[PDB]
């Protein structure tokens, strides 16, 4: 088959910006290159075919460029409803193939989250197993550092985190992380905390809770 | 209206079958190429199949082949994929698309229908159990949704009076082979002690609906 790859993976910038992505063919597919946008929930949809051609109604913002193995999409002034997936398809040779994408996301200043720590219910305790959840509310960029500390030391390999689209008013992120235990483990413990370290942060933020 | 509709997709086990309908109509169906493309949750697109107007040109993904039969019926504007033998990782969302082509060597997919989701599993399906969140200026409040399967679950607040400040988050696939969700929403405080705070769990697979009350 003919291997696409694309790059950046992600691409963070400011609406009214410049992105500028690229598609690299494995081998030549002439120019027989098209472009697809895809937002969470929704199907995708063709931006650009035969390499340069527009489709319907795609604005002017939208051009595409290249031939044989290199092919860009530029979005030469970034729009609020352009950030979301891309991906690019070659229709020169069977199979039809596609790149893996590249998630183009908004640059926002600066914000620290709101933390918020739960423990486990006594609903949930009777079933043998506590999760105890730790929320970051609206923050920016994604990046965050989220530890839990149980009687003060730090965990492994006991939780997991997840992580919100960006928001559509405020282009910020949410992020939820659950610790794992037995009703067992959780009741030999104290103290059940939180620590966020985030940019937005000066120093990180603990929530905790006693048990 | 254009539009294209599929249909069928289900939870079946690995090596059964099944067979999905694409309903197209607001075009001329007769004039253009159709394809099923997937996409497995969290990944890239897939293309599985595709079919020229007169059925007569046929192309399958390598994985797929000798397993999936595409097919069309013009008058009726639909289009066909049989699914034999599956294979867990045939799961994913299934799209038909139509093909701009038209007698020339443009291609791109420029309609697409909303997708049918398709679920092999041995794993039989198996409905949440809700647990408060409880909230401890600005609140927060929730709703962990625990140990369903198959995907998805839908969760609303306040059967749908509650929209601002909700965060559904993704599902994560837990070691034991079934769902978890958090559903959280923040509030003001000062209306902690006088605001109800519902969440309406719904799991379509297991005909589970939950209410659970979310309180101090
Ligand atoms: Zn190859
Ligand atoms: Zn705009
Ligand atoms: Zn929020």
């Amino acid at each position: 088959e003919i291997v696409l790859t694309q790059s950046p993976a992600t691409l963070s910038l400011s609406p009214g910006e410049r992105a500028t992505l690229s598609c690299r063919a494995s081998q030549s597919v002439s120019s027989y290159l098209a472009w697809y946008q895809q937002k969470p929930g929704q199907a995708p949809r063709l931006l650009i075919y035969d390499a340069s051609n527009r489709a319907t109604g795609i604005p002017a913002r939208f051009s595409g460029s290249g031939s044989g193995t290199d092919f860009t999409l530029t979005i030469s002034s970034l729009e609020p409803e352009d950030f979301a997936v891309y991906y690019c398809q070659q229709r020169s040779n069977w199979p039809i193939t596609f790149g893996q994408g590249t998630r183009l996301e908004i640059k926002r200043t600066v914000a620290a989250p709101s933390v918020f720590i739960f423990p486990p219910s006594d609903e949930q305790l009777k079933s043998g197993t506590a999760s105890v959840v730790c929320l970051l509310n609206n923050f920016y960029p994604r990046e965050a550092k989220v530890q839990w500390k149980v009687d003060n030391a730090l965990q492994s390999g006991n939780s997991q985190e997840s992580v919100t689209e960006q928001d559509s008013k405020d282009s910020t992120y949410s992020l939820s992380s659950t610790l794992t235990l037995s009703k067992a483990d959780y009741e030999k413990h104290k103290v059940y905390a939180c620590e966020v370290t985030h940019q937005g942060l000066s120093s990180p933020v603990t929530k905790s809770f006693n048990r | 209206e254009v539009q294209l509709v599929e249909s069928g997709g289900g939870l079946v086990q690995p090596g059964r079958s099944l067979r999905l309908s694409c309903a197209a109509s607001g075009f001329t169906f007769n004039d253009y190429a159709m394809h099923w493309v997937r996409q497995a949750p969290g990944k890239g697109l897939e293309w599985v199949s595709t079919i020229s107007w007169n059925s007569g040109s046929i192309g399958y993904a390598d994985s797929v082949k000798g397993r999936f039969t595409i097919s069309r019926d013009n008058a009726k504007k639909s289009l066909y994929l049989q699914m034999n033998s599956l294979r867990a990782e045939d799961t994913a969302l299934y799209y038909c698309a139509k093909d701009i082509q038209y007698g020339n060597y443009y291609y791109g997919m420029d309609v697409w229908g909303q997708g049918t989701t398709v679920t092999v599993s041995s794993a039989s399906t198996k409905g949440p159990s809700v647990f408060p969140l409880a909230p401890g200026g600005t609140a927060a409040l929730g709703c962990l949704v625990k140990d369903y399967f198959p995907e998805p679950v839908t969760v609303s607040w306040n059967s749908g009076a509650l929209t601002s400040g909700v965060h559904t988050f993704p599902a994560v696939l837990q070691s034991s082979g079934l769902y978890s969700l958090s559903s959280v929403v923040t509030v003001p405080s000062s209306s902690l002690g006088t605001q109800t705070y519902i969440c309406n769990v719904n799991h379509k697979p297991s005909n589970t609906k939950v209410d659970k009350k979310v309180e101090p």
